[PDB]
């Protein structure tokens, strides 16, 4: 039974959970790993070696935190749990399939531990150029097997992706048109088309880098007629949207979440809503090459990237006077996941700003390559990403557990985080403005006491990160059960009970039309 | 060929508690038990090279 | 007891063994690139294989044998093939963008002309020619076995179905036959590159939906097709009208204008 | 009084002061002495 | 070069450089504004036990709240374009020098007239002379005149590089098989560092940039002495 | 030309499949695959809700393309007024 | 949509009504304190009278204590709904929260 | 288009059939036809170390490392010509 269960299941919830519980693991050695990162700057000179060893623990760290932490938490673990039972579909369409989107994670990450154990490891970046990831300046496995650990999360994502399409556009009642869909429901479905359509040319390059790298071709080498930038332009076509993957869902927990702490029964403005992430979706493709503007191209080139990618402040702009106009005259409910809501719309709300920043081409030839980007998608990520995958954590625990958190632990492990997060990245603004590179293990002695205020820092998210475990164990040691639930009216997944069922919806719900 | 999905239909239909994957008959568990065999046989074996690959070999 | 027309699946282990067969795969070719060794990849291959096999079985099982293919779970599994297929357009996208960038802008390394200098291209009025006919004209013939399977007509189903797949075959033996004939190779430089990874992956999908039509034959042999309740067949026939077009995308881009 | 976990799918009783009336009563059992007090409730609450 | 404690950016050396740093304050000026009105609003919703919980109509204020920020999004482009155009406008150097990334360290050539070049590596710290600067100082720098319009090109021979000099306002991608071109102009004579911005193996920290700006004759005299 | 040889759905469907055809043929939704239509919704004239079991989850979209749903359990007894606009449901048990 | 007048006759005719029913009391309470007023004496008035026709006493203590929270801190809003309430709180023995300590945290 | 041919009226297997034996097989005979006409060896040119051609940046995962996957002798040189 626990085999036939746990290894064999075709259940959304069960499937979830795999996922949540993948995605804790997964943040912890993300965790690991950007502590390694700051301790080896948290002082000038060299604590753990030169910059091949440093670059695999930052490489590691953006592929950890990326694909297997935000990833299968936000789609694999609160989509599965969630999405059905918002739609109040008795499972997703593929159910099987799904359980395959799940299983290819742990080989995924097999894959990646197993290149930093070989050789040297890939000391490459998240981004994996080339030549620097070719057969000669990362000679031996371990580039193959980062991108093979991709291939497989690609492959994960892209069959999650068709089946979360699927489920979405053919499993509602037959009354509920997508314009009486939850939010959170429309996140999904939008994140899913982008990674249906982003993922594949990942995989093309990927591949092509795979092929120059073992069979001789010359894709990215110019002694063939190949060229390195090329791999770039193939990778951002993807690395854009990818993106937006990571925060879409995030925006529709928020949606949920203001919206519920708010004791409002809809969401400010949800056409608007809808707009502003399909918007945000498609102008997520045509702003690639903003990851590109030191690499030499043509001046109207660069103008036109930089417009368009300024461009999606409009929409986003809507979403975050949204969530402030669904709070206007709501019944606050100060609960620790509203705090990491709101932590999220204005800290979100800074690195968006830092982001437009970078949008002008001309200043982004300064700020490019230095600790400037790397505190704009700080905000946006260690702030936006992880705020909602925090605040949906714990709004919904017990709806997936049945048992209550300490409120008071939650709180205080909020704001643990508010200022580890915060001290750990605001100061990497002041390093970008003066020129501090990405990527170095070691930097000038100017840069000193802001890298030593960013390493505290990351030790207090450190302790906040272990405080999460306690009270995670603190929950399911004493037991608390569930009793009611506010606002069911308006949040059709808890109408089941907490945990529902292992099957829902066995009757579906009825809805007419009128 | 004759038409005999009828007979296929009372078969995978038998009220017999069996999963679709293991309702053909015996021929089932035997295809299931070489396909799990070689995965799990196999993946112990690519740990085993990994460990291998992980180390200098002068 | 379910009052709503979705298929509730029986837990399977096939998502497992398909997982594992991809760790296999991957580390399989690791091994094979790095270690001198094809032991783990035909390990991952023929698991593979078995997980496809008994997938794709239960599948026919669910749906011809035991009736859980209503009309809303058909619903479903179009939506779904159209998305695969979708996303196998974008999996070609990446390898035209690469084709058009090299040989839009020839670098000085190749002469800086297309084609490069010293490659020789294939006459694309030749074989390559002939296998644009092959395949339009098993878009032809696969369209006459629909027609056939919906007017209720066994035989010329498979008539024409036959013919589809010969004519797979046909093109698969061409180009395996150009393969070899041809004077460049894939080391030949982003002109070899291009040339062999995107016909490449083209005519691994020819086999794919080769035996994709295969299948659909011998389920047809076997009666599983009604006149109307044929998706497997439908969803082979998409696959291959997209097998077909990006043929022709192949053929306009990299062997005509190309040349 | 006792709220169980098997009641999740009938009308509940909230303090929310948004919703100040709420869908059922906080207690719905009547001692003797309680129900005279709800007949006693239907004369003027003057008397009270 | 950056100084402890440093908030902002390096001092312009270079006219573009100035541009530069005023349209970064037009623009930090948006951006704490509206990060700052964002924060005020959050906490004006959440200060009033004032209610009002049923349906709110959208329409009128998604106008306000679409068009004011297009409205600021059109005042940052307008600067910011013009800047772009003009670091792309065509000025005639006096003088063109390439550089190679090589890993871990730069060449320089100065073709125009005789063939000099050299490598330029990073001074050891155990190397410094006292009161020279870790990780920044290379043995052999750019000597380049002062107040000169200069046609810098750059590439690679091996990995990507790229080659950055922060108070010119300089960032240029090094990729081999490939020639791109920036200009360079110092309105003063002095010594500016930059560091290798695009990770390149073991020693990216380890590779930096400095170029000494003199009077012509002086360089006309060290090119001379360099060959 | 032409000849025969390929089963018909009413020949060879079976399992769910099936119950769905015939039931449709016979005018009859028990898999809900449509959506009931809303009587006037008073108490004299309530929207009928079938059920297999005492209790269902209703979904009331109180206006003409409202985008939020009103979500209740409806039981077996006296007729239930949905909590937003008060259109009555009855749940018919069978 | 309509004029201040119109609204509040709208919501005393709505708890006016004789045979109002437990159900209907609740329903119209807890919309009208969705929105941005608190209501007047005579909406109120309207309301504490379906109580009574209900025989709730409880449902009209806790109908001014809404009115109260509705005010927020706007102090002198509660005080003054009560004094033009207090001929209906008199007719009709309505203690109100204060009288009966409920007030007391 | 309507391309020059003509029917409908319905399309059906009838029709499809007819195309598929009027047209498209006729098509691939005569495509067959022109090609197997065609062939016949091309004199192949003399060769010449090029840098961009014969690229060999890794030895390939079979053979001695320095034949491609479908070499054929004939007319694939090696990077220092052709063989035997
Ligand atoms: C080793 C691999 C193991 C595969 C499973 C074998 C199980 C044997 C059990 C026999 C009892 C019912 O009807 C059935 C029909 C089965 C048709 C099989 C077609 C096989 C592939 C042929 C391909 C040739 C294509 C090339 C075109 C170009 C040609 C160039 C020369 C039932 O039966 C339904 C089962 C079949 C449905 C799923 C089929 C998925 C097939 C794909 C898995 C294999 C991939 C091979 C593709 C790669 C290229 C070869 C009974 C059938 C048993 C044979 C299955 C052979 C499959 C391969
Ligand atoms: C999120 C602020 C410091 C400053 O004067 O920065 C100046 C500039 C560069 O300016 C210059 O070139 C001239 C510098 C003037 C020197 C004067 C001395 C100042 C004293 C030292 C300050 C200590 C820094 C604290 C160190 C901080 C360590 C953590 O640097 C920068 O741009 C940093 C870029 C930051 C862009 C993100 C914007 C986030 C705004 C959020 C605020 C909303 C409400 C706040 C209220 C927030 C409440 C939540
Ligand atoms: C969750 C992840 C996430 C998100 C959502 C974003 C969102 C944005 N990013 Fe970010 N970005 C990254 C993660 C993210 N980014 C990462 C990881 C990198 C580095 C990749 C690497 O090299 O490794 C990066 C790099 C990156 C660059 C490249 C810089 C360089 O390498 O030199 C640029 C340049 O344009 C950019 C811009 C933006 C912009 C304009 C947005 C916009 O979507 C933001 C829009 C939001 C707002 C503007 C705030 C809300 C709006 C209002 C309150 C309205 C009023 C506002 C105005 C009028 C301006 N990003
Ligand atoms: C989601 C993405 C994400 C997140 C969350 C983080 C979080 C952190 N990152 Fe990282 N980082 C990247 C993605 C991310 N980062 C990327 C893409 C790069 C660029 C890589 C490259 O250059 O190639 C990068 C680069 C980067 C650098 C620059 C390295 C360089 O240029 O040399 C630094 C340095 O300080 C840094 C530090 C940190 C720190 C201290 C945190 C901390 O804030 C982390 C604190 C811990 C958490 C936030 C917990 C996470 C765990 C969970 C949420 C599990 C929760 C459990 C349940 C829900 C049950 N990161
Ligand atoms: C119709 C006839 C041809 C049919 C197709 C035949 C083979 C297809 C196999 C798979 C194709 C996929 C791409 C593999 C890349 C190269 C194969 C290209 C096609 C091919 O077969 O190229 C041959 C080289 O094969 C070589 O190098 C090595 C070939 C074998 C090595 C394959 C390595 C594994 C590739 C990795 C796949 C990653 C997939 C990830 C997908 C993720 C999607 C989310 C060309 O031979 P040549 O001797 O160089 O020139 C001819 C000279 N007379
Ligand atoms: C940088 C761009 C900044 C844009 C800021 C726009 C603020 C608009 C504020 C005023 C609207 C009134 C009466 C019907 C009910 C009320 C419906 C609307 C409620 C008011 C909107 C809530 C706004 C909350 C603040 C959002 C900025
Ligand atoms: C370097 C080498 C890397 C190799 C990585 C390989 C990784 C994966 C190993 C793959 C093993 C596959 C085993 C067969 C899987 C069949 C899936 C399938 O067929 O899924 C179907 C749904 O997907 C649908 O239709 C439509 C979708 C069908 C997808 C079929 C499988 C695709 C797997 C490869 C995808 C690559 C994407 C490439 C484009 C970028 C059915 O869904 P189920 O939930 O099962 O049933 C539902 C029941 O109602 C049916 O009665
Ligand atoms: C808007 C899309 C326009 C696409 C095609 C532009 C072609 C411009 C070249 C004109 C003829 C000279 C050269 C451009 O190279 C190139 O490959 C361009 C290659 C195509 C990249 C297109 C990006 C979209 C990819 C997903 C679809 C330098
Ligand atoms: C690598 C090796 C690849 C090897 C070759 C694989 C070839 C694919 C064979 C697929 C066989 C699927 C058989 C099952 C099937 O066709 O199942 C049908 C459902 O369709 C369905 O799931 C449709 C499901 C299948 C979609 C498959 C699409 C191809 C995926 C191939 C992998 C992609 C690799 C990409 C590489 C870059 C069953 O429903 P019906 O037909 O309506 O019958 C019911 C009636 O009888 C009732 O009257
Ligand atoms: C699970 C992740 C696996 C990472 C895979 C890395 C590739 C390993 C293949 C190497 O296998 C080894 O090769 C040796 C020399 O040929 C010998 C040895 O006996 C064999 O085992
Ligand atoms: C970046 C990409 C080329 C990728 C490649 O080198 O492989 C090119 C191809 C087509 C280009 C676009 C088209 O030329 C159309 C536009 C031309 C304008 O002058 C700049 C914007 C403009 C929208 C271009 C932006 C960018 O240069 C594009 C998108
Ligand atoms: C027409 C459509 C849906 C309306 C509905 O059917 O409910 C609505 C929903 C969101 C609306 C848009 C968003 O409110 C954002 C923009 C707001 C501006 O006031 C007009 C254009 C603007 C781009 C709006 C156009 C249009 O009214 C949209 C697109
Ligand atoms: Cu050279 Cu980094
Ligand atoms: O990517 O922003
Ligand atoms: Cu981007
Ligand atoms: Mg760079
Ligand atoms: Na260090
Ligand atoms: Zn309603």
């Amino acid at each position: 039974m626990f085999i036939n269960r746990w290894l064999f299941s075709t259940n959304h919830k069960d499937i979830g959970t795999l996922y949540l519980l993948f995605g804790a693991w997964a943040g912890m050695v993300g965790t690991a790993l950007s502590l390694l990162i700051r301790a080896e700057l948290g002082q000038p000179g060299t604590l753990l070696g030169d910059d091949q060893i440093y670059n695999v623990v930052v490489t590691a760290h953006a592929f950890v935190m990326i694909f297997f932490m935000v990833m299968p938490i936000m789609i694999g673990g609160f989509g599965n749990w969630l999405v059905p039972l918002m739609i109040g579909a008795p499972d997703m369409a593929f159910p099987r399939m799904n359980n395959m989107s799940f299983w290819l994670l742990p080989p995924s990450f097999l894959l990646l531990l197993a290149s930093s154990m070989v050789e040297a490891g890939a000391g490459t970046g998240w981004t994996v150029y080339p030549p620097l990831a070719g057969n000669l300046a990362h000679a031996g496995a371990s580039v193959d097997l980062t991108i093979f650990s991709l291939h497989l999360a690609g492959v994960s994502s892209i069959l999650g992706a068709i089946n979360f399409i699927t489920t979405i556009i053919n499993m509602k009642p037959p009354a509920m048109s997508q314009y009486q869909t939850p939010l959170f429901v429309w996140s999904v479905m939008i994140t899913a088309v982008l990674l249906l359509l982003s993922l594949p040319v990942l995989a093309a390059g990927i591949t092509m880098l795979l092929t120059d790298r073992n069979l001789n071709t010359t894709f990215f080498d110019p002694a063939g007629g190949g060229d390195p930038i090329l791999y770039q332009h193939l990778f951002w076509f993807f690395g854009h949207p990818e993106v937006y993957i990571l925060i879409l869902p995030g925006f529709g927990m928020i949606s949920h979440i203001v919206t519920y702490y708010s004791g409002k029964k809809e969401p400010f403005g949800y056409m608007g809503m809808v707009w502003a992430m399909m918007s945000i979706g498609f102008l997520g493709f045509i702003v690639w090459a903003h990851h590109m503007f030191t690499v030499g191209m043509d001046v109207d080139t660069r103008a036109y990237f930089t417009s368009a990618t300024m461009i999606i402040a409009i929409p986003t702009g809507v979403k975050v006077f949204s969530w402030l106009a669904t709070l206007h005259g709501g019944n606050i409910k100060w609960s620790p996941a509203m705090m990491w809501a709101l932590g999220f719309i204005f800290l979100f709300t800074v690195g968006g700003l830092t982001g437009i920043v970078l949008a002008n081409s001309s200043l982004d030839i300064v700020l490019h390559d230095t600790y400037y980007v790397v505190a704009h998608f700080h905000y946006v990520l260690s702030m936006g990403a992880v705020f909602a995958i925090m605040g949906g954590f714990v709004h919904w625990f017990p709806l997936f557990s049945g048992y209550t958190l300490n409120d008071t632990w939650a709180k205080i492990h909020f704001a643990i985080m508010f200022v580890g997060v915060n001290m750990t990245f605001f100061p990497q603004h002041f390093l970008g403005l003066s020129g501090m590179p990405r990527r170095y293990s070691d930097y000038p002695d100017a840069y000193t006491m802001w890298n030593t205020i960013s390493s505290m820092g990351s030790f207090i998210s450190l302790t906040a990160v272990m405080l999460m475990v306690f009270i995670i164990w603190e929950a399911f040691a004493s037991k608390r059960e569930v009793l009611t639930v506010d606002l069911t009216t308006t949040n059709l997944e808890w109408l089941n009970g907490c945990p529902p069922p292992y099957h829902t919806f066995e009757e579906p719900t009825y809805v007419n039309l009128k | 060929f004759e038409n005999r999905v009828a007979e296929k239909q009372k078969l995978f239909q038998e009220d017999n508690g069996l999963p679709v994957h293991l309702k053909g008959g015996a021929t089932d568990n035997i295809l299931y038990r070489v396909t799990m065999t070689l995965c799990l046989g196999g993946t112990l074996y690519s740990l085993y090279c990994l460990g291998w690959a992980s180390f200098p070999h002068k | 007891h379910q009052t709503h027309a979705y298929h509730m699946v029986n837990p399977s282990p096939w998502p497992l063994t398909g997982a594992l067969s991809a760790l296999l795969m991957t580390s399989g070719l690791t091994m094979w690139f790095h270690f001198n060794s094809m032991t783990l990849l035909m390990i991952g291959l023929t698991t593979n294989m078995l997980t496809m096999y008994q997938w794709w079985r239960d599948v026919i099982r669910e749906s011809t044998f035991q009736g859980h293919h209503t009309p809303a779970v058909q619903k479903g599994l179009r939506y779904g093939m159209i998305l695969f297929i979708i996303s196998e357009v974008l999996f070609f996208t990446g390898f035209f963008w690469a084709f058009y960038h090299s040989s839009l802008a020839p670098t000085p390394e190749l002469g800086g002309c297309w084609p490069p200098t010293g490659i020789h291209p294939l006459n694309p009025l030749e074989v390559p020619l002939l296998n644009t006919s092959v395949l339009l004209a098993s878009g032809v013939s696969i369209t006459w076995a629909h027609h056939s399977l919906m007017e209720g007509d066994r035989k010329h189903m498979l008539q024409a179905l036959f013919i589809t797949i010969t004519l797979g075959v046909y093109f698969t033996l061409l180009q395996a036959s150009e393969y070899y004939e041809a004077p460049f190779t894939i080391s030949d430089g982003v002109y070899g590159s291009t040339f062999f990874v995107a016909t490449g992956f083209h005519g691994l999908h020819v086999i794919i939906g080769s035996t994709f039509l295969i299948v659909c034959f011998f389920r047809q042999l076997k009666f599983h097709f009604t006149s109307n309740h044929h998706f497997g067949f439908e969803a082979a026939a998409w696959y291959w009208h997209f097998v077909d077009v990006v043929w022709l995308f192949l053929y306009v881009s990299i062997y005509w204008w190309g040349s | 009084s006792v709220v169980k976990s098997e009641d999740y799918a009938l009308p509940s009783y909230v303090d929310r002061r948004d919703y100040p009336l709420p869908d059922v009563a906080h207690v719905k059992n009547l001692s003797a002495s309680q129900k005279a007090l709800k007949e006693k409730e239907k004369a003027s609450w003057s008397s009270l | 070069m950056a100084y402890p404690m440093q908030l902002g950016f390096q001092d312009a050396t270079s006219p573009i450089m100035e541009e530069l740093l005023h349209f970064h304050d037009h623009t930090l000026m948006i951006v704490f504004l509206i990060s700052s009105l964002v924060l005020y609003i959050i906490s004006l919703m959440l200060t009033t036990k004032l209610t009002h919980t049923s349906t709110m109509d959208a329409q009128e204020v998604e106008t306000i709240w679409t068009i004011l920020p297009a409205i600021i999004l059109i005042l940052i482009a307008l600067p910011s374009l013009r800047i772009l155009y003009m670091m792309d406008e065509i000025n005639n150097p006096s003088l063109t020098v390439k550089t190679m990334g090589h890993q871990w360290y730069w060449s320089y050539e100065y073709t125009d007239y005789e063939d000099l070049s050299f490598d330029s590596y990073m001074i050891p710290t155990s190397e410094l002379k006292p009161g020279e600067l870790r990780l920044l100082e290379v043995d052999n720098r750019v000597v380049l005149p002062m107040e000169m319009t200069i046609r810098m090109l750059v590439s690679s021979e091996d990995v990507l590089h790229s080659w950055a000099v922060p108070s010119l306002g300089l960032k240029t991608d090094a990729i081999p098989g490939r020639l791109n071109q920036t200009t360079l102009m110092s309105s003063r004579p002095g010594l500016y560092y930059g560091q290798c911005s695009e990770i390149c193996g073991s020693n990216h920290s380890f590779m930096p940039i400095v170029l000494e700006l003199v009077p012509l004759k002086y360089f006309e005299k060290w090119s001379a002495s360099m060959l | 030309a032409s000849g025969g040889g390929v089963p018909t759905d009413e020949e060879q469907a079976t399992g769910l499949e099936r119950e769905v055809m015939l039931a449709a043929r016979k005018g009859q939704d028990p898999y809900n695959i449509l959506a009931p239509k809303a009587t006037s919704g008073t108490k004299e004239d309530p929207n009928l809700v079938p059920s297999i079991t005492n209790k269902r989850i209703v979904g009331c979209i109180c206006e003409e393309d409202n985008s939020t749903v009103i979500w209740f359990w409806l039981h077996k007894g006296e007729a239930q007024r949905c909590p937003s606009c008060g259109t009555h449901y009855k749940l018919v048990p069978h | 949509h309509e004029t201040d007048e119109e609204f509040d006759a709208r919501w005393v005719t709505y708890f006016n009504k004789p045979d109002i029913d437990a159900w209907e009391l609740r329903k119209g309470m807890n919309t009208l304190v969705g929105y941005d007023l608190v209501p007047e004496p005579k909406i109120i008035d309207a309301a504490l009278r379906a109580c009574r026709r209900l025989n709730d006493f409880a449902s009209a203590v806790r109908i001014l204590e809404v009115v109260k929270d509705k005010a927020g801190p706007h102090k002198e809003i509660y005080p003054y709904v009560i004094q033009e309430l207090r001929p209906t709180l008199n007719e009709l023995g309505i203690s109100t929260p204060e009288e009966l300590g409920l007030d007391k945290v | 288009a309507s391309a020059a041919k003509g029917d409908h009226g319905g399309t059906g297997a009838r029709t499809w059939r007819f195309l598929t034996f009027g047209l498209a097989l006729p098509s691939v005979a005569l495509c067959t036809l022109n090609s197997w006409l065609h062939s016949g060896h091309r004199e192949r040119p003399a060769f010449i170390p090029y840098h961009h051609l014969r690229i060999r940046t890794k030895p390939f995962s079979w053979g001695d490392g320095n034949h491609t996957f479908f070499h054929n002798p004939r007319v694939n040189p090696l990077p220092t010509g052709y063989e035997k």
